[PDB]
Protein backbone atom coordinates (compact mmCIF):
# COMPACT_ATOMS: atom_id res chain seq x y z
CA UNK A 1 0.00 0.00 0.00
CA UNK A 2 2.74 2.55 1.14
CA UNK A 3 5.66 1.49 -0.76
CA UNK A 4 3.03 0.74 -3.43
CA UNK A 5 2.12 3.91 -3.55
CA UNK A 6 5.98 4.42 -3.63
CA UNK A 7 6.02 2.37 -6.63
CA UNK A 8 3.19 4.49 -8.67
CA UNK A 9 4.48 7.51 -7.59
CA UNK A 10 8.13 6.86 -8.47
CA UNK A 11 7.01 5.51 -12.00
CA UNK A 12 4.37 8.78 -12.45
CA UNK A 13 7.49 11.03 -11.75
CA UNK A 14 9.91 8.45 -14.05
CA UNK A 15 7.32 9.76 -16.73
CA UNK A 16 7.28 12.99 -16.23
CA UNK A 17 10.68 13.62 -16.05
CA UNK A 18 10.94 11.55 -19.17
CA UNK A 19 8.71 14.34 -21.08
CA UNK A 20 10.61 17.23 -19.71
CA UNK A 21 13.81 16.22 -21.24
CA UNK A 22 12.24 15.24 -24.60
CA UNK A 23 10.98 18.44 -24.60
CA UNK A 24 14.31 20.18 -24.13
CA UNK A 25 16.37 17.64 -26.60
CA UNK A 26 13.99 19.00 -29.17
CA UNK A 27 14.36 22.36 -28.17
CA UNK A 28 17.96 22.18 -28.58
CA UNK A 29 17.69 20.28 -32.02
CA UNK A 30 15.89 23.77 -33.30
CA UNK A 31 18.40 25.72 -31.18
CA UNK A 32 21.18 23.88 -33.65
CA UNK A 33 19.06 24.95 -36.93
CA UNK A 34 18.42 27.94 -36.62
CA UNK A 35 22.44 29.06 -34.90
CA UNK A 36 23.91 27.55 -38.21
CA UNK A 37 21.92 29.23 -40.41
CA UNK A 38 22.32 33.01 -38.78
CA UNK A 39 26.01 31.72 -38.44
CA UNK A 40 26.93 31.43 -42.17
CA UNK A 41 24.60 34.48 -42.75
CA UNK A 42 26.99 36.34 -40.20
CA UNK A 43 30.17 35.10 -42.50
CA UNK A 44 28.55 36.81 -45.15
CA UNK A 45 27.45 39.67 -43.99
CA UNK A 46 31.13 40.47 -42.67
CA UNK A 47 32.76 39.48 -46.27
CA UNK A 48 30.51 41.18 -48.42
CA UNK A 49 31.22 44.93 -45.94
CA UNK A 50 34.95 43.94 -46.29
CA UNK A 51 34.10 44.08 -49.79
CA UNK B 1 -21.31 20.96 14.38
CA UNK B 2 -20.65 17.44 14.61
CA UNK B 3 -22.03 15.86 17.68
CA UNK B 4 -20.70 13.19 19.86
CA UNK B 5 -21.41 9.01 19.53
CA UNK B 6 -24.16 7.57 22.24
CA UNK B 7 -23.93 4.07 20.45
CA UNK B 8 -21.21 1.78 18.79
CA UNK B 9 -21.34 2.16 15.43
CA UNK B 10 -21.49 -0.92 13.00
CA UNK B 11 -20.14 -1.55 9.55
CA UNK B 12 -17.24 1.31 9.97
CA UNK B 13 -15.39 -0.63 7.26
CA UNK B 14 -18.35 -0.16 4.63
CA UNK B 15 -18.32 3.69 5.28
CA UNK B 16 -14.31 3.84 5.38
CA UNK B 17 -13.72 1.91 2.25
CA UNK B 18 -16.40 4.50 0.46
CA UNK B 19 -14.39 7.13 1.67
CA UNK B 20 -10.84 5.04 0.07
CA UNK B 21 -12.89 5.05 -2.87
CA UNK B 22 -13.73 8.73 -3.01
CA UNK B 23 -10.23 9.79 -2.01
CA UNK B 24 -9.34 7.57 -4.89
CA UNK B 25 -11.38 8.59 -7.31
CA UNK B 26 -9.96 12.27 -6.74
CA UNK B 27 -6.73 11.42 -7.03
CA UNK B 28 -7.24 9.70 -10.19
CA UNK B 29 -8.75 12.69 -11.84
CA UNK B 30 -6.14 14.87 -10.86
CA UNK B 31 -3.14 12.78 -11.79
CA UNK B 32 -5.03 12.53 -15.37
CA UNK B 33 -5.28 16.51 -16.15
CA UNK B 34 -1.47 16.70 -15.58
CA UNK B 35 -1.18 14.85 -18.89
CA UNK B 36 -4.13 16.85 -20.28
CA UNK B 37 -1.79 20.12 -19.36
CA UNK B 38 1.28 17.88 -21.06
CA UNK B 39 0.25 17.47 -24.04
CA UNK B 40 -1.32 21.01 -25.03
CA UNK B 41 1.95 22.35 -23.71
CA UNK B 42 3.17 20.29 -26.48
CA UNK B 43 1.20 21.24 -28.87
CA UNK B 44 1.86 24.91 -27.76
CA UNK B 45 5.61 24.20 -28.68
CA UNK B 46 5.33 23.33 -31.92
CA UNK B 47 2.12 25.57 -32.56
CA UNK B 48 4.15 28.76 -31.98
CA UNK B 49 7.54 27.29 -33.89
CA UNK B 50 5.18 27.39 -36.75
Amino acid sequence: SLTKQYLSVSNSIDETVARYKAQFTQLDTMMSKLNNTSSYLTQQFTAMNKS
Amino acid sequence: LAEAAATTTENPLQKIDAALAQVDTLRSDLGAVQNRFNSAITNLGNTVNN
